[PDB]
């Protein structure tokens, strides 16, 4: 079974390119980004303007997420 | 991001209000482009053996602020039973009495009630602390020697 | 696990802290860093300033769990 932590706010899967909006929220990258082009541009989680061009990939989830796969899927 | 942003705003309108309304015997502002790292001036106060010094302090604002306080030091030399060599002050405002509602014109009125006042029952430098309490008449004198030697 | 740890401080973080460059920090280190050493990102050498940081919500729940074990 997966933690929270690992899956997306709105993918609600396995995380595979993280991102982290400047709220400090992380999002699956294809989520986040198919949110802001079709919902608006704003922080699904803090409403926050958000644009796409402002997202971060967290690469240190990115590990976390690829030591999960290692372990087990 | 959020937080900073939320900061800087914050930062940005404390300095505001304090030029709009300086302190006759104050004035605090960022050294140069950086908004989180502020210099301040407190004229020695008359009635005081820090009489006719200048004392500079350095401010440095967290990302986190209101929600964790500045850090504050001296970095003119004085002779202090709560501050020391280093330029640390031990004063309530800055560690467990923060509040988010407080601002650095509160932080610079608590310093000047600090100067005027010691805490010498919770000493920052013990030594300092015993002389101000057992002979205030030394005390003084130090102080005012240390006041010409430092900060004139 | 490497990543538990932080870039600067080569230990376990308490509060985990990701720069534009998408390098998490433990916050005291790169705060420090930033305010004594430069206005620079340690690893990537890119411009940072302390409201660039961004707290790295999702790394502070791993460790956590981590804690937890
Ligand atoms: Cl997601
Ligand atoms: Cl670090």
């Amino acid at each position: 079974e997966i933690p929270d932590y690992l899956c997306g706010k709105i993918s609600f899967e396995l995380m595979r390119e993280p991102c982290i909006t400047p709220s400090g929220i992380t999002y699956d990258r294809k989520d986040i980004e198919e949110h802001l082009q079709r919902v608006g541009h704003f922080d699904p989680v803090t409403r926050s303007p958000l644009t796409q061009d402002q997202l971060i990939p967290n690469l240190a989830m990115k590990e976390v997420i690829d030591a999960f796969i290692q372990e087990n899927g | 991001g959020a937080m900073g942003s939320k900061a800087l705003k914050r930062i940005h309108k404390e300095l505001n209000d304090l030029a709009r309304d300086p302190p006759a015997q104050c004035s605090a502002g960022p050294v140069g482009d950086d908004m989180f790292h502020w210099q301040a001036t407190i004229m020695g106060p008359n009635d005081s053996p820090y009489q006719g010094g200048v004392f500079f302090l350095t401010i440095h604002f967290p990302t986190d602020y209101p929600f964790k306080p500045p850090k504050v030091a001296f970095t003119t030399r004085i002779y202090h039973p709560n501050i020391n060599s280093n330029g640390s002050i031990k004063l309530d405002i800055l560690r467990s009495q923060w509040s988010p509602a407080l601002t650095i014109s509160k932080v610079l009125l608590s310093i000047c009630s600090l100067l005027c006042d010691p805490n010498p029952d919770d000493p920052l430098v013990p030594e300092i602390a015993r002389i101000y309490k057992t002979d205030r008449e030394k005390y003084n004198r130090i102080a005012r020697e240390w006041t010409q030697k430092y900060a004139m």
